[PDB]
């Protein structure tokens, strides 16, 4: 049973940085891109980036490179995300998704419950 | 006659060596040797090379040098009724060019794909990869389920081949534009290598025939230093003498040596036709044949050091590492090795450049045989304007290879390589040997060889040519006929209609000889006895 | 960067009717015979749920009423019958390029 467990609600100040974790289970962790997706309170989904824990290969969106950095910990089967220089814009719900495999269109089949980052 | 001649002796020697030294020396012979007893297989291979391939190699070289004519027209001077042989050979070339070049395209594609910092066949993170993918050299903490596939297998079957898009031979799918461009570049190189004749092919083979040996030495040094390579070499050489009892081992040795040396494809004949009349074709034949056999041996060492290394990184015997072979050994297994080894980009670049050159020299020779045959047979129309005829040949070969570029193109490539080189080419070579030994007389051929070299061939060569080499080819032909190929690729059992199509390909290759025999008999007047004798006797200008 | 344009921005369906959401990709997302365009459903205040894991393939556990179609640059998601439980925001994500941009999202609501 694939289960992506994310961190709890997060409250940070302007200009700080936050560590969002997503613990993976139920599947071989090293062989699936973990996607991080932003969702502002009133707007739609907004892909942030992805990390392949196997090779630890991170590919970010054009507008999220540097702002967001992904890392993986295979020992704990966890995927971490640093948001740096957080501003009021970054306040949103962040989801982690399993991304299936290439043959299945990299479909983000399993998702985490979401981490609500509030920048104030 | 103002016939072209090799610019240098080294040009001819390297052209012949490149012709005989193809990818078969690298991935056919080592797999066959390991399957057929390893070291023990060196005893059949040698024997069937001494009494088999080498006599035909020397005979073809001497014939071409003496008669200074191509595959088609030379039969005017030997046995006119067998002129059809020439045309048959041409057809074979086409079939070869239909798939041969395609394999090279794959290498070229890989070569381009190998210019990245990280080789694309290294991990399972790519678009083409599926859920069955698992890192080949992964830690023992993760088991290798029987349904798993390695990242390089995925890259080969799904990215470059896209074999998953073809349900089989019945549904080939569309044409992969990437492989289409790769083969277009391949054929551009081929054309621009063999469009002005031997005066350019001889110079091109200096790079296309020697570079493979440089890369082979580099890869041998690499593999020998790999951990666990000694086990691979031991598996390669450990003789299974009991395998010699099986007839299949000798059958495989015969087929491998014949299709490695390539006596009977009209190519050695065309190359010799440009030699000086008094040149020593005996020494050339011996040197080139031993070079080809030693290249096969050394390339087997190269392959099996790496296989032993891979068998050591996985706690598996070399049997599971090798799997089934094919192009799936230099593109999956060896490619996995390059991906794992350090300096992977450089080794991949040189390895796939070596594959490209090993194929390119042989393709130059194969198409030059046909070009020389047609140029000599029809000089009144092609003596000049040779470049445009070579362009036509290259275009025809490319169009024939279009089917092999489809997503099911690998299936067609295997079909052609199994059936293009079936008993049709063996029968053509056997008829060549018979025409030049019995119909033309071994005594007259030896007299011609004496006129060229200055010494008549020894009794060993006479006995071989007269009895054993024809018997060698007949043995291979009977082996092929009484054992149809149950060829299988990528867990896709070929259908029976594919076997019938292969039989059709073989007969279409061979049906030229009987058709021309009947035509020549019909045209020639006189009773049947005279109708046959007048056409067996070589024509006198 | 492949850009997915959804249409209509908002869509109203009478219960039991057919809902159609269209996606246009600035570039072809097909690769190796795989469309690499996925459809997701998001209820208000819940994580997105994978809906179609290709141009067509049904997401695991997704009811048969949802159906994806199309290929290349044009794709479509069809809901029939549109039950009251399907009112949600439907997104389309291209997994072809380096960046897997999401779609603009279509808000399907019961009329
Ligand atoms: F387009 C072509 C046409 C012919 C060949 C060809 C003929 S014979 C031969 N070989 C047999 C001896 N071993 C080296 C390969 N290749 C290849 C490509």
């Amino acid at each position: 049973q694939v289960q992506l467990q994310q961190s709890g609600p997060e409250l940070v100040k302007l200009g700080a940085s936050v560590r969002i974790s997503c613990k993976a289970s139920g599947y071989r962790f090293s062989y699936s891109w973990m996607n991080w997706v932003k969702q502002r309170p009133g707007k739609g989904l907004e892909w942030i980036g992805r990390i392949y824990p196997g090779d630890g290969d991170t590919k970010y969106s054009g507008k999220f490179k540097g702002k967001a950095t992904l890392t993986a910990d295979k020992s704990s089967s966890t995927v971490y995300m640093q948001l740096s220089s957080l501003t009021s814009e970054d306040s949103a719900v962040y989801f982690c998704a399993r991304s299936a495999y290439g043959s299945e269109g990299f479909a983000m089949d399993y998702w985490g419950q979401g981490t609500s980052v509030t920048v104030s | 006659g103002e016939r072209e001649t090799w610019g240098k002796k080294v040009d001819f020697l390297l052209s012949v060596i490149g012709y005989a030294v193809d990818l078969g020396n690298v991935w056919r012979f080592p797999y066959i040797c390991y399957q057929n007893g390893g070291g023990a297989f060196l005893l059949p291979y040698t024997i069937m090379a001494i009494f088999g391939g080498i006599p035909l190699f020397y005979m073809e070289l001497a014939l071409g040098q003496y008669h200074r004519n191509g595959c088609i027209s030379i039969w005017r001077k030997i046995c006119p009724i067998f002129k059809g042989i020439g045309y048959a050979i041409c057809i074979i070339a086409f079939y070869i060019a239909s798939y041969y070049n395609t394999i090279m395209a794959w290498a070229l594609y890989y070569l381009i794909s190998s210019f990245t910092d990280q080789l694309p066949w290294t991990s399972c993170k790519n678009s083409w990869n599926t859920g069955n993918c698992t890192n080949y050299f992964s830690e023992d903490n993760i088991t290798w389920t029987l349904h798993s596939t390695s990242p390089a297998e995925e890259f080969y079957t799904r990215h470059v081949l896209q074999i998953h898009r073809s349900k089989g031979l019945q549904d080939l799918g569309g044409i992969s534009w990437q492989l289409a461009l790769c083969i277009m570049l391949i054929f551009t190189v081929i054309y621009f290598s063999i469009w002005k004749g031997v005066k350019t092919s001889g110079k091109v083979v200096w790079v296309t025939a020697t570079f493979p040996y440089i890369i082979l030495s580099v890869l041998l040094v690499r593999g020998a230093t790999l951990p666990g390579a000694w086990r691979g070499v031991l598996f390669y050489l450990k003789p299974n003498w009991q395998k010699l009892l099986e007839t299949g081992v000798w059958i495989d040795a015969a087929a491998q040596i014949f299709f490695s040396l390539g006596p009977g494809f009209g190519v050695l004949l065309a190359f010799a036709s440009y030699n000086k009349f008094n040149n020593n074709c005996y020494q050339d034949a011996l040197v080139t044949s031993v070079v080809n056999c030693m290249t096969s041996f050394v390339s087997g060492f190269v392959i099996f050091t790496v296989l032993g290394y891979m068998a050591e990184m996985r706690n598996e015997d070399v049997s599971e590492v090798a799997k089934d072979a094919g192009p799936s050994l230099l593109f999956i297994t060896y490619a996995e090795a390059i991906a794992n080894m350090p300096a992977s980009t450089f080794f991949a670049i040189i390895f796939f450049l070596m594959l490209i050159t090993l194929g390119l020299d042989s393709t130059f020779a194969g198409l030059e045989g046909v070009i020389t045959a047609v140029l000599d047979e029809f000089p009144h129309v092609w003596a000049k304007r040779r470049e445009r005829f070579v362009l036509a040949v290259v275009i025809t070969c490319f169009f024939g290879s279009l089917v092999t570029l489809t997503f099911g193109g690998a299936y067609v490539v295997k079909l052609l390589e199994e059936y293009a080189t079936g008993p049709a080419v063996l029968t053509v070579a056997l008829i060549e040997a018979v025409a030049v030994s019995w119909f033309y007389g071994i005594t007259q051929f030896c007299r011609d060889v004496k006129e060229m070299l200055g010494f008549s061939p020894g009794w060993f060569w006479r006995i071989c040519w007269v009895a054993i080499s024809p018997l060698f080819l007949l043995f291979i032909i009977c082996s092929f006929l009484m054992s149809p190929p149950q060829l299988r690729l990528f867990q896709y059992n070929y259908p029976y209609w594919s076997i019938i199509l292969g039989y059709c390909i073989g007969t279409s290759s061979f049906i030229c000889i009987p058709t021309y025999i009947a035509y020549r008999l019909i045209i020639t007047p006189g009773t049947f006895k005279e109708r046959i004798i007048k056409s067996i006797t070589p024509e006198t200008p | 960067d492949i850009v997915l344009t959804q249409s209509p921005a908002s869509l109203a369906v009478s219960l039991g009717q057919r809902a159609t959401i269209s996606c246009r990709a600035s570039e072809s997302v097909d690769n190796y015979g795989i469309s690499f365009l996925n459809w997701f459903q998001q209820k208000p205040g819940q994580p997105p749920k994978l809906l179609i894991y290709a141009a067509s393939n049904q997401g695991s556990g997704v009811p048969a009423r949802f159906s994806g179609s199309g290929s290349g640059t044009y794709f479509s998601l069809n809901i029939h019958p549109m039950e009251e439980d399907d009112t949600a925001v439907y997104f389309c994500q291209q997994t072809k390029g380096v960046s897997w941009t999401f779609g603009g999202g279509t808000k399907v609501e019961i009329k």
